[PDB]
């Protein structure tokens, strides 16, 4: 299974909605998660599953999509939202847990 | 209170064993799978494998098979990862994370997404 | 029984209460692939890579069964979203709803019928479900620790708890007994219960004056039926056969699965590590493969039995949902679908993994045949009834409704004139009383 | 054809009888694997092991076709289980049911329409079905002996015989002509046929007084239509086109199958043993394999044609079943679904592998437009009709029903007062007769 | 909010107009296998033989999508076949239908609402659809010439043009506003629009006298709602979000597909012949195979996205079709399904790849509770209302309908006598006025 | 009146032929398949094969192929089963049965269940 | 195809309902029959098909089940019901007619 | 006005090239596929292949692969078919047709049925 | 794919309805056409698709059928209807365009 994200970078002004798309070679169902990795901090879980958000995650982050294509949306880009977004697949079959290429924001 | 602590940055000569220690606090060590990931400079993340702190079962990927030995110590709650035959391409950052965020409904224990991670250990050849 | 000059109409009527029990959900379960195939093994990556496909297929099947059960129970127990508070009064025009309406005094917030159903429907103490519940400790962090003991066998909690189901059932009872339910939206306007029952009688084809003149009799019959149904449920053990049978089948399936789990099949021991420790690798490979295949076949048998049971429960839940949609939320025009007779009202109640419907049934009795005539001639002018038919009791003629015997004298307000008496076939000679004539004659 | 002050209403009405023919089942058949592939061979174990898979698949397909046909005919001809005895009388208020009701005097216990349908729908004498029926000898022990002649080709008898279908049709006719059918349960209470027809007219939106004043006309029209439908069926050959076409298609398919059975294809002879006797084993192997492949291809073509025909017949049987459910067992609100107009009643009859519906149709005619006014002012008080509309015949105003022209004078009992004449738009000035006024004036 | 002696009835009513927009079809497209795989190649027989299977599968999928879209739009926009000419008049009893009825003066033969919808819903000029339309030249002979430019990418014209959809919508509007629609067949008899609205009010449970006494108010409310809906559509951009979003999604999918078409991937150039000309055959084989695989993957992604969008549009079109069947062709008994309240009428209009329903909604308001009594005793004889319930405003008693507050004095014509006052529970003492008594007393 | 009669118990030396005769009475011999089954001491039942009395077609199992020859005699209505190469494992009881109980509806002649059986012949090596 | 019965033996008092289960490796549909074989008598047919009983069989014997699992029930165990129960499959595919292992009763 | 014109009957020795010219009139030469069929004496019709007059793409059947070369001339609107290595079995009648009658709805450009044909050229070995 | 027609020849009097059947080894959907080839004239298209007739074709010719079996019917046989009828398949898969064996009429 191969995971591909889009786009490679974004130029979004503060306080503006933004979206990022992710897709897989085959069907993934709801076994997809979005991770935010800062340059100086370990990656943290934002949205696990199809659209469920993790604990302590503000309502600004949201997720949508199904099948092979998912999307992650942010209501307002802030300073804390300057990191790299990765897609993680935890489907048991195939055993490997392929990650996302990564997407930068600005 | 929950926190994962990793060892500091260490440098080893090629063809040597690297012992990375991961410690968990704020929750019971047994009963939650612990996974390891590798982030290469300029590349993506690769899932090295996982170890079960309850029993001791270790499952690695085909690429990392043999080079990685995972051991557990429930007395002090440490997950030791031992790398052997250090290759020049092994220079990366290794993270230890706990698999959680499980949907208590409609889902089993195998399917989970990492919710808490470590600090990250950087190794240079 | 065919005639051209006789009509058969009922004379007496009875009100009965019938109980219909239908299961809606089962006990969801799942198996951990990383622990069932591996077990207490230090290294099991190769075994997992060899035998994970069929385990993943079974996990997907179990997940589908669980999601189907949750969807079924949500559909059957969450038809209506709007809600309002309970009525403090328990009597509505003489009808007693003590056994149906929940008692706020009791902390359980249930009904005596619901309490009896919960008490009489239980699970075997020496079962996997009870042990898993005891070992869970009401914490999700200990799920894996106990699942290791059962090799990944876990009991998935239901999406809707007993409290939510009880609250939904109570709200449905309030909406049925008080005010009413429209075809959509939510609760209707407030209306007294006797008026709603009169409207139901008008819907089934009985004039409301019958209810208003027989309110005491129908109230007494309903109270007697409600009192007798509790005794019937408590005494007869076969009344709750479906739910108890389903629970026992699930319990015995889980018990035989866990018994086959401990079986050593045809190896030295059930421990995977011991086989490879006490034997060389080439022989240990097949000695572990045989155990894996035996456990795998047992899991396949369990999952296909669970699939069959899930299909049966899905059919039962669909039947219960359509019954609730047709009879509970409104009057049903079908005959003998809800009870044996004419359906009037339904009072759903919750039971462990099931729903019980208390259908109210109107049954005519003492059918009698009387001579009938299409039209009555009084002064050379055909008269036809506005709403009803002409019935002769042997000597005199009256006008009565089709579905009941209500002899009323012939008057100018109950009949209308149209045409002459010669054109109509079957004309009968009779006198039509005019109320104005005696009043005008009293003046003279 | 739009106006803001005129309304169009019918003036005359007609009653018609329409015939709708629908097939419900076909002739079931099956093939014996142990005899079709083997044939007259002393030893055929190897051939059976080589070529049994496709034969088993075709046998399963044929079994599915047969069970589908049996389920379809059972569903379409066993909707109601309750039954009661036939009415000895043949006339109900002037309506003649001689051609519909079975005649007990005749041993066949059928109807003249049913007898004509059975006589006009037959099968070709030089066919496989006729030969199999002749060779069967009304004994199941001889089935294999004759199947050996046809190489396993057998005709499966229908689950329901002609007598059972005729009895069910007669019971349905009794339940429709007399009493009635409720939405579920069984037969309704006994009621004279004219009263039931009046109830049907009330359901379609026509007052029963129209039927009571025109009973002779509608009875004569129904009798004329019944008499003419028999002549139309007997004379016109295209009326029964569907059943005859289906029977001929099945007969020709069986005939071409049995003709291809005797074909030698590209071998020395059709005898399997002769090929191996007159040729060496390596050549005899292919010389028999070619014949087996040809027979298998012919059987595959036959079975796929049978599958297509079975799907078509299943669709037709589903249509017939839903038509019977909607129109036969009760009044249907759909327009032009059963006939061309308003459906009133249905009288099903049985025909060889088919059901014929005699739909009764009410058709309005002579539509006329008249000026209408929403309300009538008499003494500075608006009057509105209780049930009907105001229609002017050109000089005078009357109150008439929407679906028919029944001019009735304006009286205080047909209208109710509400509000004043100024608020309503479209008020018309007219005098409302009070029946009390002449009676009070006669005293003076 | 439950009581055993009080009933809540509405006091005021409001009429509202709601807009429901639903897409029905998309832009059909297809790809040419002989040109997409081959391209500008002198000889491509081997490449076609190698890579035609997936291209044929994708072409079949696209054909299925196109036929599904055409079937959906035909089903949703061709429910009724019978038609008749437009009504020249635009006002029916004060109701203004200028914005709904098409204007014959304008050559477009559309409505102002339809014109606004068409103007506000457009497509991007820099898109594949616009370029294909410009290059087509309104001739089918040039389809291949321009398809060569786009490598087989073609836009399939819809089966039904805009003129046909507009004509069908206009005919439906005529049949709804004028005369009426029956359950089947075609148009009903001609009836004035106020009378049809009164019939609708009677269907929803409101006496027609309410409409006849409040015709001006409801007409003014309808006119105000119609005038305000145009301003709401013109001002608010989110009202037409669904159609614009679908159009933009299709346009961007086509744009990214054509952008990926020009991509060179990982070869020397996008020209197939140049690769084989500038490189040896063994290397040119893989250098062309990589481009073919990339194009095939892009086409597969496009076709699966189109399949998902087609499934969504099919679901939306099915919802629109069932909404039209239930609400447009006749009164719908469901509450809040068409609007928020009680559905009265629907006026469909066409928009680019969509249908807009103008649901008319009746909403009660100002609910008030009053004391009620089952029966009234006047002279030792129980009296029951013929049609209505007894409502007390605080000092006096009246008879009112269930769904509205229409206080009417108690008279002998609005009530009937049955039984005695002692049997009934809840009897209330009141005087029943007899209209004959004052007339008889005036003589003395 | 229908009855199946088998021959009495017989003993043969290994590597010899055993001829078991099954006779049918009370019904027409032709038109009904006749099958043979073997019951070993302490084991289950094995279907040896079948013979068609009408035509003569014989079908045997793979294990019993070649060892068993089935012949018919419609004149006296007897089915003869002849064994060959008597092995020490052939000691069992042989039963002849008629395949019947066929569902005259929904089913063809091939699918049937035995309704009448024989008496049973025991052979010892 | 493999046929397996359950249990191996039963201890049922006279005049008591009893049941016996049978199963196959794959789907068998309704091509399953139950045979009663006495130690001194030839096996006899009791129930053929899914639930249809043979001629001369008392109503006490009954059958149920489908798919791969079937069951045979007896209303009252008697002296005549002391024999071995076998499952016979007459499905044409596979050609072999596999029998049941056998089940004893008491 | 639309018409397809073929060359007259020609005879060539075995193992030689045969040049058949097909010309189209009354419509634009480009934008419509042109196919060739062969009718043998006493046999059926075989589709030799097709050529695209717009681009020049040629697709032949496996049997006719290599033996047949198709060239186009849009200047004079001709489709020249050249057969090489004339075999004694090549004696037949060759027709050139235009693929049309396309369903403008529900169908793409690939699926079409010939609506206009040529005159037919007969070749003898 | 193989195409077979039926019958081989017909003897139909003038002004009489006639029919000809055609079939294929596998499913063909609606990608079937009927061609009329005179002995001295090039074949011409009569019916293309399932039942659609070509331009200039009189209404007497008609087509029906689906799946693998199609039929061509003529209301009245005339002098102009004396030719050979062929079935042409233009399905893209398989690439070969198999023709019909041919059917004579009289
Ligand atoms: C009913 O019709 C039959 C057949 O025409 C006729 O013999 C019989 O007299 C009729 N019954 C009447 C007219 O009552």
């Amino acid at each position: 299974i191969r995971m591909t994200q889009s786009p490679s970078t974004l130029s979004v002004s503060p306080g503006e909605r933004a979206t990022l798309s992710c897709r897989a070679s085959q069907s993934v169902s709801s076994y997809l998660a979005w991770y935010q990795h800062k340059p100086g901090q370990a990656p943290r879980l934002l949205v696990y599953g199809a659209s469920t958000r993790a604990t302590g995650i503000p309502a600004r982050f949201s997720g949508s999509g199904s099948g092979t294509e998912f999307t992650l949306t942010i209501s307002s880009l802030q300073s804390e939202d300057f990191a790299v977004y990765y897609c993680q697949q935890y489907n048991n079959w195939p055993p490997p847990f392929t990650f996302g290429p990564g997407t930068k924001v600005d | 209170q929950v926190q994962l602590v990793q060892s500091g940055a260490e440098v080893r000569k090629p063809g040597a064993s690297v012992k990375v220690s991961c410690k968990a606090s704020g929750y019971t060590f047994t009963g939650y799978y612990i996974h390891w990931v590798r982030q290469a400079p300029g590349q993506g993340l690769e899932w090295m494998g996982w170890i079960n702190p309850n029993s001791g079962g270790t499952n690695y990927a085909q690429k990392f098979q043999g080079w990685v030995i995972m051991t557990r110590d429930t007395s002090i709650s440490t997950a030791y990862m031992e790398l052997s035959r250090l290759t020049s391409d092994d220079t990366a950052v290794y993270y230890c994370a706990r698999c959680g965020a499980r949907s208590y409904y409609y889902d089993s224990g195998d399917y989970c997404a990492f919710d808490i991670w470590g600090q990250g250990t950087v190794v240079t050849v | 029984a065919c005639s051209n000059n006789s009509i058969a109409i009922p004379t007496n009527f009875t009100i009965s209460v019938t109980t219909e029990i239908l299961p809606v959900s089962m006990t969801k379960t799942s198996v951990d692939c990383t622990m069932y195939i591996c077990g207490d093994s230090t290294e099991c990556s190769n075994l997992l890579l060899q035998y994970g496909s069929f385990c993943t297929q079974l996990n997907r099947a179990l997940t589908g069964i669980a999601v189907e059960q949750d969807k079924n129970t949500q559909e059957v127990f969450a038809q209506v979203k709007q809600c309002y508070k309970t009525p403090p009064i328990k009597d509505f025009g003489g009808f007693n709803f003590s056994q149906i309406l929940p008692d706020p005094s009791k902390p359980s917030k249930r009904s005596p019928i619901e309490d009896l159903l919960f008490n009489k429907v239980t699970l075997a103490d020496a079962g996997f479900i009870k042990q898993y519940g005891d070992c869970l400790g009401d914490i999700a962090a200990r799920d894996l620790i106990c699942a290791q003991k059962f090799n990944g066998l876990t009991v998935l909690p239901p999406l809707l708890t007993d409290e939510m189901i009880a609250q939904y059932t109570s709200c449905l009872l309030a909406g049925t007994i008080c005010s009413g339910w429209t075809f959509g939206a939510g609760p209707a306007l407030q209306i007294p219960f006797p008026m709603q029952m009169a409207y139901r009688f008008n819907g089934i084809g009985v004039t409301q004056n019958v209810l208003y003149e027989n309110q005491k009799l129908i109230a007494n019959q309903f109270n007697s039926a409600i009192g007798k149904i509790q005794d019937s449920l408590s005494s007869t053990p076969s009344a709750l056969g479906k739910l108890q049978d389903v629970v026992n089948q699930n319990a015995q399936a889980l018990n035989t699965l866990v018994k086959q789990l401990s079986s050593n099949f045809g190896a030295i021991s059930s421990v995977l590590n011991d086989i490879l420790s006490r034997l060389d690798k080439p022989e240990a490979e097949v000695q572990i493969d045989r155990l894996i295949t035996g456990r795998l076949q047992s899991l396949q048998t369990y999952v296909t039995q669970q699939l069959i049971r899930a299909a049966e429960i899905r059919a039962s839940a669909n039947l219960a949902a359509t019954k609730m949609s047709e009879c509970v939320l409104g009057q049903s025009k079908r005959v003998d679908f809800c009870g044996k007779g004419y359906h009037l009202m339904s009072f759903p109640q919750s039971a462990p993994h099931g729903v019980v419907f208390l259908h109210v049934t109107y049954v005519p009795a003492q059918e009698k045949n009387f001579t009938t005539a299409p039209a009555i001639c009084h002064d050379g002018k055909a008269h036809f009834p506005r709403e009803g038919v002409f019935v002769s009791n042997g000597t005199h003629w009256f006008v009565t409704q089709r579905n009941f015997y209500e002899p009323q004298i012939i008057t100018t307000d109950n009949t209308f004139v149209s045409g002459n008496c010669d054109v109509v076939i079957g004309i009968v000679n009779n006198t039509v009383y005019d109320p104005l004539q005696p009043e005008l004659d009293s003046f003279k």
